[PDB]
């Protein structure tokens, strides 16, 4: 929390948090199914789900294959889309618009498109 | 050494040999930068014995 | 229902007064915060310099 | 008619009479709260504004 | 000792495997048993209902209500399990069983025994303690034949044959997935 | 209409609305439709249960023992164990009515009863 | 003459600095250090060492004594107090006085995850307002009994005007 | 026992009977807990511990470092009371009853103060 800003580190600990705890969820999904969760585990999974989902990129290395430039998401940006994912404020999208987009203003257009 | 653990529960004495042992990444050089720091009000206070 | 009233209408008077003197000491708590930071960025000022 | 009408008033007063007492109390503990409440905010945005200075300075 | 310490490094992941998997059927059987707690309210509330009509048209002088004048003997159905790997289980249910005991006889009660569950039949059977019917292997999935043949047991044994002044069941309340706790409920007079 | 709701130990067996009820407490058959007196009555050892729902043909229920219950809002038949007729078997029920405990044979012909014999 | 054994298991969870107060010891100390220090956290050492022994206990028991209840969140609250952010070296009086919460019983009505605020927050109000007791414990090297009781009186005040995370009163 | 007498002997010689058997648990014990043992051990068990902490003692070189002064118990005490303890007439204590207490007098005022 000093080398980084204190929102950073908030945002990058709460992603952390959720990850792990989607990755102990892991074991009762894959073996009694994912209706046996709680309705808080089934919210903490979805919101999960898109997050690690968000944390992927359309990377300038696949510019080769796609044509799609790739994206360099600000610091900034990328602090306040994972406080907004962590919040919930995107739990309503589709985990198919988080995959391969750098930053809020690609997954609103591929909220849009799908 | 100006940190409430150390100071409280396993206090370092002028003439001690303390050895601060720990895994990489557990705070060691924070511990002992810190004690040096710490020193300051003793020393502007320019009496050798403090 | 007229004590009862009358103890209501003690204890709305009663909070409302001792409410401002709760926050007379919180405003006297905060002046004196306010100066201890005050010294303090003061002092950090004056080691910097 | 009035013999009801006073059965009923008594009642509706002696209610009262618990609840009045209780919402004396509850009313009480909730404006000392409150009170408690913006004094702790008033620190803290004073504690605040001196973590601001100093930085500023 | 490399070889002794991969070996039981083998081991030690081989328990593991298992004991996660037994965590996994455990959370599974939870859900199950609590869904099939509450199955079994309607039916309860119900009876509870009615029985409350018959008590307030009936005489009260039923001997499952009416103490026995002098009582010496309180049967005691201790409900446990049938299988280890449940911690403390076992332990807090005999724990509280040993605290009715207690309770009785500086009362001046006999506790007799009565027993669920092939571990509580162990823990007595080694303090020397005699029961005078246990049944076993459906604790951890019961169905009201047994309860059926447990409640008969029990009320025979009351209206008693030697026969007991009293009973007690001592069972592991499920108040809550994170909480359990053992009691004891004098289920007659 | 009547709100019957059948209840086993186990499990809420079944709760749908009827028109009318049939059943042998053990003091007597009772057939029981809507704004019937609150009632209360053991069920014979052997009784069954018709329920003529307001749809399809009237429902066959084997009961063991269960206690029937009117008031003015439901129609309890609180039971045992109780099967639908259409789940009963014709020889268990044959052999267990052949059966020498009383309650064994009380359960058999109850099935048979419930079933059509 | 002693280690001060740090954790990589503690460092890696929050708890920073991470003194494994088990293993860690000092053979020397006690003698140097200060006699309020020693009067405070006499038995800080041991009652840290069982907590966290004791937590491996109640990490998984669904209840335990009262004593078990109280000890683990006696330990629970010592441990949040001896948290210390870096480059941020209390005196020694403001450690009396730190320690003197917790071991004394006073954070009991403090929550867990406000433990370190009201520390915090109470060595700024008695740096600010109550001075004389950080005073004594300096010029003296000892908390008198009549600067006790001012600390104890202060506690009770300041703990009235506080609010725990969740918004009760920690009185 | 030719030298220490019978009594001393067999009293030392369950008692490290009931340490050894403790120890052979030690994998169960870290695993399943007492729990899964048998009674027979699990009351051993109990006995093992009570042992093992009685075998402290309230050293006078301690003082400096605990503060609380060092206590002495002559040896027919301590062969009384192990004889007491592994016989299980002192299972009804606390474990901490017998830690660093120095003697039978002293575990009887420390059970008090608990
Ligand atoms: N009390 C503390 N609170 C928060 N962070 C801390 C604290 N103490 C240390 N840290 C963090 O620990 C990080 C690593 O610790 P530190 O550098 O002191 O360890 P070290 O033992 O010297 O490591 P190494 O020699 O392996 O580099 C530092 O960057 C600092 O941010
Ligand atoms: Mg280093």
């Amino acid at each position: 929390p000093a080398i980084v800003g204190d929102e950073h580190y908030r945002v990058a600990q709460e992603v952390i948090r959720i990850l792990q705890r989607y990755k102990d969820l892991q074991d009762i999904i894959a073996i009694l199914g994912i209706d046996e969760l709680s309705e808080e585990d089934k919210q903490l999974v979805n919101r999960a789900r898109r997050i690690e989902r968000f944390l992927s990129q359309n990377m300038m290395a696949a510019e080769q294959f796609t044509g799609q430039p790739g994206s360099t998401v600000p610091l900034k940006e990328t602090i306040e889309a994972f406080d907004k994912l962590t919040k919930g404020e995107f739990d309503h999208l589709p985990e198919q618009a988080f995959f391969l987009i750098g930053g809020l203003d690609d997954l609103a257009k591929k909220a849009e498109s799908l | 050494t100006g940190i409430k653990a150390i100071d409280a529960m396993t206090p370092i004495g002028r003439g001690q040999r303390q050895l601060i042992i720990g895994d990489r990444k557990t705070g060691k050089t924070a511990v002992c930068v810190d004690t040096i720091l710490n020193q300051r009000e003793a020393w502007l206070t320019g009496d050798p014995k403090q | 229902l007229a004590d009862a009233d009358a103890m209501h209408a003690k204890a709305l008077a009663d909070a409302k007064a001792e409410s401002e003197k709760v926050t007379e000491e919180a405003k006297q708590d905060s002046e004196r915060i306010a100066a201890q930071l005050s010294e303090q960025a003061g002092s950090e000022a004056e080691r910097i310099k | 008619a009035e013999r009801e009408a006073m059965l009923a008033k008594t009642a509706a007063d002696n209610r009262k009479s618990a609840e009045q007492v209780a919402a004396a109390q509850a009313d009480y503990e909730k404006e000392m709260a409150e009170a408690r409440a913006q004094a702790s905010a008033l620190r803290d945005e004073a504690r605040a504004a001196g973590r601001s200075v100093v930085d500023e300075k | 000792t490399l070889r002794e310490l991969r070996g039981r490094i083998r081991s030690a992941g081989s328990i593991k495997k298992i004991t996660k998997a037994q965590e996994l059927i455990a959370t599974s059987r939870i859900a199950k048993a609590q869904a099939r707690v509450e199955a079994a309210r309607p039916y309860a509330a119900e009876i509870t209902n009615m029985l409350t009509e018959l008590a307030g048209a009936s005489a009260l002088d039923h001997p499952l209500l009416v103490e026995r004048k002098q009582p010496k003997r309180a049967g005691v159905l201790v409900v446990s399990s049938d299988r280890g790997l449940c911690g403390a289980y076992n332990a807090n249910v005999l724990r509280r069983a040993e605290e009715l005991f207690s309770l009785l006889r500086d009362e001046g009660k006999d506790p007799v025994l009565y027993v669920v569950g092939r571990k509580a039949l162990g823990y007595f059977s080694f303090r020397q303690r005699t029961v005078v019917e246990s049944w076993t292997g459906f604790s951890e999935r019961p169905t009201y034949e047994n309860a059926r043949e447990i409640a008969d047991t029990l009320v025979n044994a009351f209206m008693a044959i030697l026969g007991v002044d009293e009973l007690h069941i001592v069972f592991t309340e499920f108040r809550s997935m994170l909480s359990q706790t053992a009691v004891a409920r004098r289920a007659a007079p | 209409d009547l709100n019957v709701e059948i209840v086993a130990v186990e499990r809420e067996l079944w709760s749908g609305p009827a028109t009318f009820v049939f059943t042998r407490t053990t003091a007597g058959e009772i057939g029981i439709l809507p704004r019937h007196i609150p009632l209360v009555a053991q069920l014979v050892d052997d009784a069954m249960v018709r329920v003529e729902r307001e749809g399809e043909d009237d429902l066959r229920i084997a009961v063991d023992g269960g206690f029937l219950s009117v008031t003015e809002e439901t129609v309890r038949i609180l039971v045992e164990n109780a099967q639908f007729e259409s789940e009963i078997d014709a020889d268990a029920a044959k052999e267990d009515a052949a059966s020498d405990d009383e309650r064994t044979a009380a359960w058999g012909r109850a099935r048979l009863r419930a079933l059509g014999q | 003459d002693g280690q001060c054994f740090l954790e990589s298991d503690l460092f890696n969870q929050g708890v920073r600095p991470a003194i494994n107060v088990g293993v860690s010891v000092s053979r020397v100390g006690g003698a140097a250090q200060i006699k309020a220090m020693k009067e405070v956290a006499g038995s800080l050492r041991l009652d840290l060492s069982q907590y966290r022994e004791l937590e491996a206990f109640a990490a998984f028991a669904s209840d335990l004594d009262a004593a078990s209840k109280a000890q683990l969140d006696r330990g629970a609250r010592l441990v949040e107090l001896l948290k210390q952010p870096q480059y941020s070296p209390l005196a020694v009086e403001e450690q009396v006085v730190a320690i003197f919460l917790g071991t004394q019983g006073h954070l009991d009505s403090v929550p867990v995850e406000d433990v370190q605020r009201f520390e915090s927050e109470l060595l700024e109000h008695v740096k600010a307002s109550h001075s004389d007791i950080f005073d004594g414990i300096r010029e003296t090297k000892k908390l008198s009994e009549e600067a006790e009781e001012k600390l104890v009186s202060v506690i009770n005040e300041f703990k009235k005007g506080f609010q725990a995370s969740d918004g009760s009163s920690v009185v």
